[PDB]
């Protein structure tokens, strides 16, 4: 709170005494730049919680998507969450890829980009057929299902990210 | 919504110096305006401050008497006028509008943010150097 | 906390002021609506933190668990917490499923279905096939594995919800 | 904060009266056992947040990993961050490996065993062929593929844990 | 574990009310029951409690000379006699059973909760208008 | 990095016992020494603490001419003489080492941590029984 100097020989002493209390007083119900355990707040600074945290609402943490075709036909959409990727494969297979062969229309951007090589496990509609595709730390993907032409790939999951 | 400083510097003890801070995009009937200051080896402190509907204001024990705020609802401007400067003034100054409740002289910044404050300027540097 | 006015005039000043610091004083270590570095504590209102948070113990969101046979003997195993969904595919084909063909014994309840389309990657027990069923929206989930009448489908993951 | 007695006929009153009111005052921007909304601070006990929590920065959760072959080639990578284990399936089949087999080389620490078994999806580099390894709760990993004695098996995902 | 309240109502300035609260299914040796009140344009204040043990109470600086706190441990219910109502004094009551501590006749509750208080009534409205 | 306390133990009212702490790892330029108590059956109380500088002390009302804090920088250990121990003063007495303010008489810690302190003893038991 912002409060008065009480000293040796001020007027209205009581009063301003009095007023001090209060407005320190008003700090531990709200305000100032204290936390309180009611009342919609913005808490700057590093929080360190050694214990226990239990939250009954919602937890938002920062989040940002991306979505590309990385090559052949094949949809890669994204969504970071913290320190996690949620993923989706989409789109169906448009030209040959080849076994082994890099996905050269688009690189995963740097900021989705994974510490060590993920390798995201799909599904091809109508067959029992998998395949997966690796995310190295460049982002250059890699299609590690046999050479395919065509064919609607699938595959929903997550890889994790620093 | 924007705060915006100017007038610190670099004065000798006993120096004096003026900020002043332009304060637009925003209602004033329930604001303060008003300026604290900080180390980068502090946190903040509040140095003075004035109601922006009925002139009210604060003024800290640590510039009693040596600092006084003006105000001017027009130019959206708000004055620090800082006499006799000491070396213990040194700082950067924020000017800073928040909603505020009152205690007689006894002052209480209302928000839910750091320091009860809605909105801050960028900071004014002031130096006290010999 | 509950303070007494000290005011001018009054009997009893310095016990009065005295009595008021210690009960301020007091809700600085604990208790009141402050919310301390110690303590088992209770915290209303919306908290946004602006820097970097960690906790050093467990941190424990909203939870809610459903499971159900989608059809044709399928099982699928569902845990909330938080904005995802922990999913394990379980049961044994016990009827002919057709390919691309909706699974109409029980649909996802809203509270698990996903925004989007969510396509879950499983496994046919004792051999190499795969296939992945949809959970839409509408939660009727979709068999996209070829026409199949037996086999032990399994597949854990996660997928997203809002 | 720490305070002096205001009392019935002590000197140096006014002086007393506003040394305890700049201390506790002091605490309402930072130090002491009470939260602010700014600064680095570390806090313990249990905290239960009923509303909202957002969080901007970072949020960093406990976090322990672990590595090794389960059997016949397979490598298992695993990064425990909460209530969730990361897992990254690698290595190359290096010896036959019995379909529904035990993988006795290495067991999972108990520290990253699931409650139930879980199910984890693989692909085989360079075909259209899926595996899945079961972790039980006793961490002895169980091969669902067919009987097989070479191949590079992939897959990234998650489980939970307790 | 409930507390119920009544009384509340509209009433012109000047006027007077009498709300009770029936606290049941706790203890009370450690427990202080008492009222708050809130506009919907504020957070809660603290009104006056009554220790359910010894009786010490406590009474609120806005209200002093004009509300009193009465009990009656049998029926397990708890009393406040609002007389020369305000304008001011509009908002909703709120029946509050917590632990607490006395330094004096200054209070503090001491529960990890919201306002320190273990258990709420459900609100009681009190609207005082011309 | 260490503070190791000794000489608490059981004793009747009336009786006397003198707190140690083997303070070492650390500046003390910054540092004030001290400590704390608490029951089982509480939160933690400051008792006494010492600037490891000056030498200024700070004793807590609860025990003002009963309990004195001493030191001696080359031994790294401040010490507590408790006089006229009361039934009361039964807890685990625990060294502490904090960064801190002081506003005359009045202190402040002013660490990020717990109770503003940056580290901690294992704690001496002082038990005061008839």
């Amino acid at each position: 709170a912002s409060i008065k100097k009480v000293y040796r020989g001020m007027k209205n002493g009581a009063e301003t005494i009095n007023d001090d209390l209060e407005a320190i007083n008003s700090e531990l119900t709200s305000g100032g730049n204290v936390v309180h355990k009611t009342g919609d707040e913005t808490i700057a600074g590093k929080k360190t919680f050694t214990g226990n945290v239990e939250v009954n609402g919602s937890l938002t943490l920062p989040t940002k998507s991306w979505s590309g075709e990385l090559g052949g036909g094949i949809i890669l959409s994204l969504r970071k969450k913290g320190t996690t990727v949620e993923y989706s494969i989409g789109g169906e297979i448009s030209s040959s890829i080849l076994a082994n062969s890099n996905l050269v229309n688009r690189s995963v951007p740097n900021e989705f980009c994974p510490r060590n090589r993920c390798s995201l496990v799909g599904h091809m509609v109508g067959g029992w057929n998998a395949f997966h595709i690796d995310i190295p730390s460049s982002g250059v993907c890699q299609w590690f299902g046999p050479t395919a032409s065509s064919g609607t790939p699938r595959g929903t999951g997550t890889y994790p990210i620093d | 919504v924007q705060l915006v400083e100017s007038g610190g510097g670099l004065v000798q003890p006993g120096g004096s110096l003026r900020l002043s801070c332009e304060a637009s995009g925003f209602s004033f009937d329930d604001y303060a305006i008003g300026w604290f200051r900080q180390a980068p080896g502090k946190e903040r402190e509040g140095v003075s401050y004035i109601s922006m509907s009925d002139g009210r204001t604060y003024v800290a024990d640590s510039v009693t008497g040596r600092f006084t705020i003006s105000s001017d609802n027009a130019k959206n401007t708000v004055y620090l006028q800082m006499n006799s400067l000491k070396l213990e003034d040194t700082a950067v100054y924020y000017c800073a509008a928040g909603r505020f409740v009152t205690f007689g002289s006894a002052w209480s910044f209302v928000g839910g943010g750091p320091y009860g404050i809605d909105y801050w300027g960028k900071g004014t540097l002031v130096t006290v150097s010999s």
